[PDB]
């Protein structure tokens, strides 16, 4: 994940379900975007057994926040292996239900 | 008196030889500290210049 | 740090650190006592109270609340005021000197008044 | 209401941590103070021994050894902590002090207060009983300099300026880590105890006069160390 | 006394030598950091266009 | 008002055992 | 069926046997607690469903711990099987050290009266917690993380002031990246930090510590 | 032989064996060898003590208002504050020797008389 | 437009009418006061709120700064000044003199 | 004692008492060192260490890893072993002699091996 804390104390193995649980503005999206960005060095390897492909399901997030996440991934070059399934708050409850 | 001054220098000499061992080290660590401060500041200035050139490009 | 600056960010984050520590020390202070704290925690508590009172400001549209006129503190002056506060430059002034006071010049005026 | 209860739980947890740390630090400082008492004991033993020898070669007529003709005033040296969190400690001292006063009042001697410790100083400041002199800042870790100052002031008051015809010390004896009892001891006039069966320079009388103040200083020092251990 | 004076002279010579070993390390570093920051500048400029 | 306050304050009546011993090594006085 | 919703969603994540190609899907669900009440309905459901939790708390975030992961309560049931050998070996002591630090933190006030081992643990933890701090959008490759936790756990940070650890760890890793890239290559290619490379890494750490200027002007050697 | 026990009110400073002990008591200078008759003597305000023992160099002690007890086996020196020569700050002693306070001046003079001054 | 939060704790403590100075507020504020009372009592509410905060803070402080002790004394005197028995109204001029 | 034997209850309660004292003294050990304790406490701590390590066992499920067969100690033997161990009859052995040892005779043989 690129986060010393997670990789050292709460490691995530491929196939795991690692919940990120916290109050508002505590670093959740930051941790996940760092995890997505950390996979660029694996992506550039070109080996499917090392590449990690990312899907960022945004649910109930304001459009500008999804745009900010997209810019964060793009400046770090993580967008070439990441897909955003965006269901902004404006969309009906059906999209926010189906996005995951 | 000759005996006197002998006694003198003698003692002063042993004490100041210990003091000169101390002074040599102290001079070492001060010069090393100055040189390493120069090195750290030079590296910091180089990193600042690198941040400036990155900003320019 | 990429947007507001690296001095603004440091000052704000140090203020947040001090206030969080003084919110965890408040209960001990209320029950055990300020003397029972460490020297560092005691001095931090003084800084934190002064910082809380300095974050207050006599706003222009609240002259019906306080009587005195409003004030605007430029961002640069704020970030230096709080850099000074977090470093103990104003630890000697009384707490009331920082209450409802708009900036460093007004801080000095109120300190001289007290 | 749940928010208040969560805040109270956080408060109580922080206080539990702080008090647990204080308990362990106080255990360590009990060890330190008791070690200091042990270190100070041999000097007290030897000075007591040579005092007994000098007395065996002395007239025993020093003012510290003879009762004033009509005791009208008595000094009380209350030893107390300068910081709180010691539970009943200060009270146990202070209560005993007042008990002593009730005795002194019943015997017609008005007590004159000498206080060691901030807590006893505040105790008496609220009951408006005037302290002639007070010393502070060394109940946690006393030194012989403070004990000598206290003993010199007390002895000068005894010799005398209004002065006193008697002086007591109220302090918390540490007998064991479980027990800590406030006691009052009359430290002057000293009573000669004949327990039953050396040279001196220039004479045993002058040595006795020079040593009795030193012995009282040593006993005040031992009392202060005992009070520090009991406080911890 | 003579031995201590000689040791002080040797210590000053050794201080001159570490000043050398501070220049050799620091210049090489500054150069390498400049290289990596120039590479970072080039990479980000290439990414942006 | 200040003068009145001060002159009024002029006239305002505020309602405000063991013993230490020397061991002598002889049997009797 | 809200629990069924989230379980059906998260049980898709799995590592498939080699008969099914050996692919994998790793979930990182994010859930926003209110007032840090992990006992609420949806948080309880997801905590039960998921194989591990990272509890990010605001109190830690304000204290300067970022990314605010509350070690001790945060767990990953997969455990060491999800780490490379180097990271496992280096970070084995990390959890115990941090637990002891959180036990001892109340004593940082009166450390004069602490045991030598207890004070050593307190100082080690005060620097490990700094070592786990990390700026936003600055992920570290696995080898650099190994080197950082190696700095922390082996005690090479015990001489650096707590105020400087973050800078030290950085200025060291960069140095190792620039002039001694062999260590990182070995770690990433073999997945273990062998003695041949460990001795070289320690030599580089000591070489660099001479060149570092702590923020107070002191010298670390 | 003698065993010299220099014990302060707070702690014991020295307890090694000694062959001769010299000090300025209030009755004059006194030197004590083994088997000296039991004695009790008050040291002068600025009294210094010199201890001679097998092999080691002479040991000079600055003593503040001490007392000397020659006993059948031990010569015990009870001191308020005792300082070895190795612990003396000579400049501090020189400054304190001129102090207005009688006790401080006496203590400074004791420190000097130990310092060899 | 405001609130005069009467608290039982203050009422028992002898603070009658028992206005919790801190929580209470009047958003019309000085605009609803004659100029004299506005001038004398401009900062009274905030001063009393700060006094209550300090009193809660200085409950067990062994020693207090000169400014803190002066503030505590002024606040205690103001609190005693704001006590008032039932059915004892004061004309506005008497109020301005009292607060003065 | 109504269901289990009276001796069983006595031994279990003594073990619980020891391992609870030891837990209380663990704060002292971890903060002020073992030397801060008294001789009686240190005995108790040394006995409780061996008691809690003797509760370990070479579990049957470990046969796949360590190779050595698992141990099934009869209840009576466990009661007697812990009665001896709480009384201090085995406190002279090193702590390592108790780790993952299946019973009392096995403990001798890990002792004579040490
Ligand atoms: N490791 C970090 N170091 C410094 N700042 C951080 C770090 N992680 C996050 N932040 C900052 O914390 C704030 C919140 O971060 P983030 O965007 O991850 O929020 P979040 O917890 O996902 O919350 P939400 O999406 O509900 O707003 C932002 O300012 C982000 O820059
Ligand atoms: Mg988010």
């Amino acid at each position: 994940t690129g986060i010393k804390a997670i990789d050292a104390m709460t490691p995530i193995g491929r196939g795991q379900r690692q919940l990120i649980i916290g109050d508002r503005k505590t670093g959740k999206t930051a941790v996940c975007v760092d995890t997505i960005l950390n996979q660029r060095e694996a992506w550039l390897t070109g080996d499917p057994k090392q590449q990690v492909r990312c899907v960022y399901v945004a649910i109930g997030q304001k459009g500008t926040t999804i745009a900010s996440v997209k810019r964060a991934l793009e400046e770090g070059g993580a967008m070439e292996y990441t897909t955003i399934v965006a269901a902004p708050a404006s969309d009906a409850a059906g999209f926010k239900w189906l996005a995951p | 008196a000759e005996r006197e001054a002998m006694l003198a220098k003698t003692a002063a000499d042993n004490r100041k030889s210990a003091e000169q061992v101390a002074a040599a080290q102290a001079d070492y660590e001060k010069e090393m500290a100055e040189a390493r401060a120069q090195a750290s500041a030079l590296r910091d200035e180089a990193r600042a210049a690198g941040r400036s050139v990155v900003d320019e490009k | 740090p990429a947007i507001v600056g690296d001095e603004h960010y440091r000052v704000a984050q140090e203020v947040i650190r001090i206030l969080q520590r003084y919110k965890d020390l408040q209960d001990i202070i209320a029950i055990l006592g300020i003397d029972e704290l460490s020297e560092e925690d005691k001095q931090l508590v003084n800084r934190a109270r002064r910082i809380e009172r300095f974050l207050s400001q006599n706003m222009m549209a609240a002259e019906q609340f306080t009587g005195q006129p409003g004030s605007t503190v430029p961002l640069k002056e704020t970030i230096e005021a709080f850099d000074k506060l977090t470093k103990g430059e104003f630890d000697h002034l009384p707490e009331q000197a920082f209450f409802l006071i708009g900036g460093l010049d007004d801080l000095a005026k109120k300190a001289e008044s007290l | 209401t749940l928010r208040e209860l969560r805040g109270r739980i956080r408060s109580a947890g922080s206080i539990k941590k702080i008090t647990k740390a204080q308990e362990l630090i106080a255990t360590s400082r009990i060890a330190k103070a008791q070690a200091r008492v042990e270190a100070a004991r041999p000097y007290a033993a030897e000075i007591t021994n040579m005092l007994t020898e000098l007395a065996g070669a002395s007239a025993l007529d020093h003012p510290l050894l003879v009762e004033r003709k009509q005791p009208k005033r008595a000094g009380v040296l209350v030893v107390s902590s300068d910081r709180g969190l010691c539970g009943a400690y200060n009270a146990n001292v202070l209560r005993r002090a007042e008990e002593l006063f009730s005795l002194l009042r019943d015997e017609g001697k008005d007590p004159v207060l000498y206080v060691v410790g901030r807590k006893a100083l505040g105790y008496f400041s609220f009951r408006q009983r005037t302290v002639v002199e007070s010393w502070t800042g060394f109940s946690e870790r006393p030194t012989y300099e403070n004990a000598r100052e206290i003993a010199d002031t007390l002895v000068n008051a005894f010799m005398a300026i209004l002065g006193v015809d008697e002086l007591h010390i109220v302090f918390t004896e540490f007998r064991s880590m479980l027990s800590q009892t406030a006691v009052a001891r009359r430290a002057a006039p000293m009573e000669v105890e004949y327990v039953g069966e050396y040279s001196f320079e220039p004479d045993p009388e002058t040595l006795f006069d020079a040593l009795l103040p030193r012995y009282i200083a040593t006993r005040v020092y031992a009392a202060l160390l005992e009070a520090a251990a009991s406080e911890s | 006394l003579a031995d201590a004076d000689a040791m002080h002279a040797k210590a000053l010579a050794d201080a001159k030598a570490e000043s050398e070993k501070v220049t050799e390390e620091a210049k090489q570093d500054s150069e390498r950091i400049a290289a990596q920051l120039s590479e970072q500048a080039g990479s980000e400029a290439e990414r942006i266009k | 008002l200040v003068s009145v306050i001060n002159e009024f304050k002029k006239g305002f009546q505020a309602s405000d055992l063991e013993k230490e011993s020397v061991k002598v090594r002889k049997p009797a006085p | 069926d809200v629990f069924y919703l989230h379980s059906r969603l998260l049980e898709r994540c799995a590592k498939l046997s080699d008969e099914l190609g050996g692919g994998s899907m790793t979930g990182l669900p994010i859930i926003e607690t209110k007032a840090n009440d992990i006992s609420a309905f949806i948080p309880t459901n997801v905590i039960s469903i998921t194989d591990g939790q990272c509890f990010l708390e605001s109190d830690l975030f304000n204290q300067g711990v970022r990314p605010a992961i509350n070690v001790g309560v945060s767990v990953s049931r997969v455990g060491g099987a999800a780490q490379i050998k180097a990271m496992k070996e280096v970070a084995g002591s990390l959890r115990l050290d941090l637990s002891q630090y959180r036990e001892l933190e109340a004593f940082a006030a009166f450390a004069s009266d602490l045991d030598a081992a207890s004070k050593a643990q307190l100082d080690r933890g005060a620097r490990l917690v700094e070592l786990l701090k990390q700026p936003q959008y600055s992920p570290l490759a696995v080898e650099e993380q190994v080197v950082a936790i190696f700095l922390g756990t082996q005690g090479h940070l015990d001489s650096v002031p707590v105020e400087d650890v973050q800078r030290f760890e950085s200025e060291l890793l960069e140095h190792v990246k620039a002039s001694h890239s062999d260590i990182f290559d070995g770690i990433r290619e073999t997945k273990k930090l062998s003695e041949e490379a460990e001795e070289k890494l320690v030599s580089v750490i000591n070489e660099f510590k001479k060149g570092f200027q702590a923020s107070d002007g002191s010298s670390v050697v | 032989d003698l065993n010299v026990e220099i014990v302060a009110v707070e702690r014991e400073l020295w307890s090694g064996p000694a062959t001769f002990v010299f000090t300025r008591t209030t009755a004059g200078e006194i030197g004590i060898l083994p088997r000296h008759i039991p004695l009790v003597a008050q040291l002068v305000d600025d009294a210094m003590v010199r201890v001679e023992r097998e092999g080691e160099d002479d040991l000079r002690i600055a003593v503040d208002g001490g007392f000397l007890s020659v006993t059948e086996e031990t010569v015990r020196i009870l001191v308020e504050n005792a300082q070895f020569e190795s612990e003396i700050d000579a400049d501090a002693a020189k400054e304190d020797a001129a102090s207005d306070d009688e006790r401080t001046a006496a203590w400074g003079r004791a420190r000097l008389r130990a310092l060899g001054q």
